[PDB]
């Protein structure tokens, strides 16, 4: 059965780069767009970006462009979320989700279809 | 989803080309109805039959 | 890239005028592939030219 | 030559008169600075002495 | 801060019918059909609830509903139940390429 994992809960002091590793479980990776969504604590969803793993190319939002880069190495199965210049306003929960299908023709990189989530780790800093 | 830059070339003329691609890549392409196309094909084989 | 089996266009770079005829400045603007022929008759990958 | 007698009106704001003579004067403008020099080396930069 | 406007709660009891307004504009509601809703449990994962405009996935139920209006696509839940007392988030495209999200409903059920 298809899952999506994450590392754990995570400790980090401010100022420090951070790398949330997301695993594709039970699943090609290579169809499907990945979306990560930031929770802080307790609060409502923040929207990030999204990864295409065939084709290696990336969007961050206007918010954080230059400062969060995505990646990925499917020979491990995993998508890496960048995010160098922590401020302590990243205090949050941190989610990896799969979005709509990939086709060489059409465009689903931006559809709000978000079908699966992972378990999501809290970020530790103050 | 293409978009527009400028590049002035010299006075009073400006050269026009791609500067980035918002979204992701993908293909062009031309799709036609298929069965549409086989009756066509089909119908245009049995005009062109009588003069072969 | 690994066969991406989408085309991906070429993103130059060059020179062009700014608002005086003397001083110079870096440009750059995607083209299309077929557009841009190579330039060196040795194996060179850097450098290219419009295909006029 | 007077008339003797004629029923008239007249309108000098509408009369396309005035416009032929206005697409005459810059369409011949525009003919007679064709034979002269564009200048275009001047684009250089002018370094001009600071006076006060 | 979400660019989309949203309630934060609306209260009642089981087996009612509710409106809740999601809101935009022309660059991210008006021109699009491209609008989704997301369920929040508390302390829980979203659950993805509405997509584009209205169409529903495997384990959710016709005790939930929405539909477009220009510049404002609403929530439209029947039939309430408490287990469904979770948090409730409208989702957009909204130009560009980018997704946004909007509002804190928090549905309450005595
Ligand atoms: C010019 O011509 C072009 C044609 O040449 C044309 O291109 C076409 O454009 C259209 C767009 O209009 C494209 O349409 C999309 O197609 C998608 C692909 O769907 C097809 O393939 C999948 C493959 O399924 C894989 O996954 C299952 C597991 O789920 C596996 O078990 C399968 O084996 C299979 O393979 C994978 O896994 C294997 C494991 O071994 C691997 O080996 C393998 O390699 C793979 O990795 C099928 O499932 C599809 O069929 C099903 O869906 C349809 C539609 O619902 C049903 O009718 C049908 O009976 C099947 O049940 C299909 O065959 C579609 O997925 C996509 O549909 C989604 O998105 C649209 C919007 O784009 C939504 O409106 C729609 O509701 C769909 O949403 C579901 O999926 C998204 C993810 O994409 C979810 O986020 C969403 O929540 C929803 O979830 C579903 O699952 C939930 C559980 O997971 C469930 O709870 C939900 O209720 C729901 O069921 C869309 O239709 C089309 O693909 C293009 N054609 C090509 C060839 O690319 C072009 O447009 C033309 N242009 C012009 C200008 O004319
Ligand atoms: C294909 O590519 C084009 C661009 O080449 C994309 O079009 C752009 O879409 C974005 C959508 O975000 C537009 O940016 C937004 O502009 C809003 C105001 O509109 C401007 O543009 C129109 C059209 O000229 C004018 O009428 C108007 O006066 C403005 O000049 C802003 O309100 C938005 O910003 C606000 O909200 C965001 C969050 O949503 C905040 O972060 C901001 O701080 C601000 O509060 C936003 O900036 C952009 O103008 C569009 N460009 C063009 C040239 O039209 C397409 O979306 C893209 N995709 C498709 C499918 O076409
Ligand atoms: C296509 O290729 C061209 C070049 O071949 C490329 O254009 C260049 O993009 C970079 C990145 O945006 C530009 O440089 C930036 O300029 C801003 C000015 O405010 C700086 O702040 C940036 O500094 C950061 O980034 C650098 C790395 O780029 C770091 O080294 C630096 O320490 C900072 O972190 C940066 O210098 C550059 O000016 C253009 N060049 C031209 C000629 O326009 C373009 O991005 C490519 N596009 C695609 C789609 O591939």
């Amino acid at each position: 059965q298809v899952q999506l994992v994450q590392s754990g809960a995570e400790v980090k002091k401010p100022g420090a780069s951070v790398k949330v590793s997301c695993k594709a479980s039970g699943y090609t990776f290579t169809d499907y767009y990945i979306h990560w969504v930031r929770q802080a604590p307790g609060q409502g969803l923040e929207w990030m970006g999204w990864i295409n793993p065939n084709t290696g190319r990336t969007n961050s939002a206007q918010k954080f462009q230059g400062r969060v880069t995505m990646t990925r190495d499917t020979s491990i199965s995993t998508a890496y979320m960048e995010l160098s210049r922590l401020r302590s306003d990243d205090t949050a929960v941190y989610y990896c989700a799969r979005g709509g299908w990939i086709g060489l023709y059409y465009d689903s990189s931006g559809y709000p279809n978000f079908d699966y989530w992972g378990q999501g780790t809290l970020v530790t800093v103050s | 989803n293409n978009t527009r830059k400028s590049v002035r070339i010299g006075p009073g003329q400006t050269f026009y080309a791609t500067g980035d691609i918002i979204g992701d890549i993908k293909q062009a392409h031309c799709n036609i109805s298929e069965e549409k196309w086989n009756d066509t094909l089909q119908k245009v084989g049995i005009e062109l039959q009588k003069h072969f | 890239v690994k066969n991406g089996t989408v085309e991906e266009m070429k993103n130059c770079s060059f020179n062009t005028t700014t608002e005086i005829r003397d001083k110079e400045k870096k440009e750059y603007a995607l083209f299309y592939k077929p557009d841009i022929v190579p330039l060196s008759e040795t194996n060179n990958t850097s450098e290219y030219r419009l295909i006029n | 030559l007077v008339l003797g007698n004629v029923t008239e009106n007249f309108n000098m704001w509408k009369n396309d008169m005035v416009d032929q003579m206005h697409e005459d004067i810059i369409s011949l403008w525009d003919q007679s600075l064709k034979p002269c020099v564009k200048l275009t080396p001047l684009c250089v930069t002018l370094i001009c002495s600071n006076a006060t | 801060q979400s660019a989309l406007t949203q309630p934060a709660s609306v209260s009642g009891s089981p087996g009612q019918s509710i409106t809740i307004s999601c809101t935009g504009t022309s660059y991210d509601v008006g021109s699009y059909n491209l609008v989704s809703w997301y369920q929040q449990h508390p302390g829980k994962a979203p659950k993805l609830m509405i997509y584009e405009v209205s169409k529903r996935p495997s384990g959710v139920s016709n005790r939930f509903s929405g539909s477009k209006s220009g510049n404002t696509a609403s929530l439209t839940i029947s039939g309430l139940q408490a287990e469904d007392e979770a948090d409730y988030y409208c989702c957009s495209y909204a130009g560009s390429s980018t997704v946004v999200f909007g509002g804190g409903t928090k549905l309450t059920v005595l």
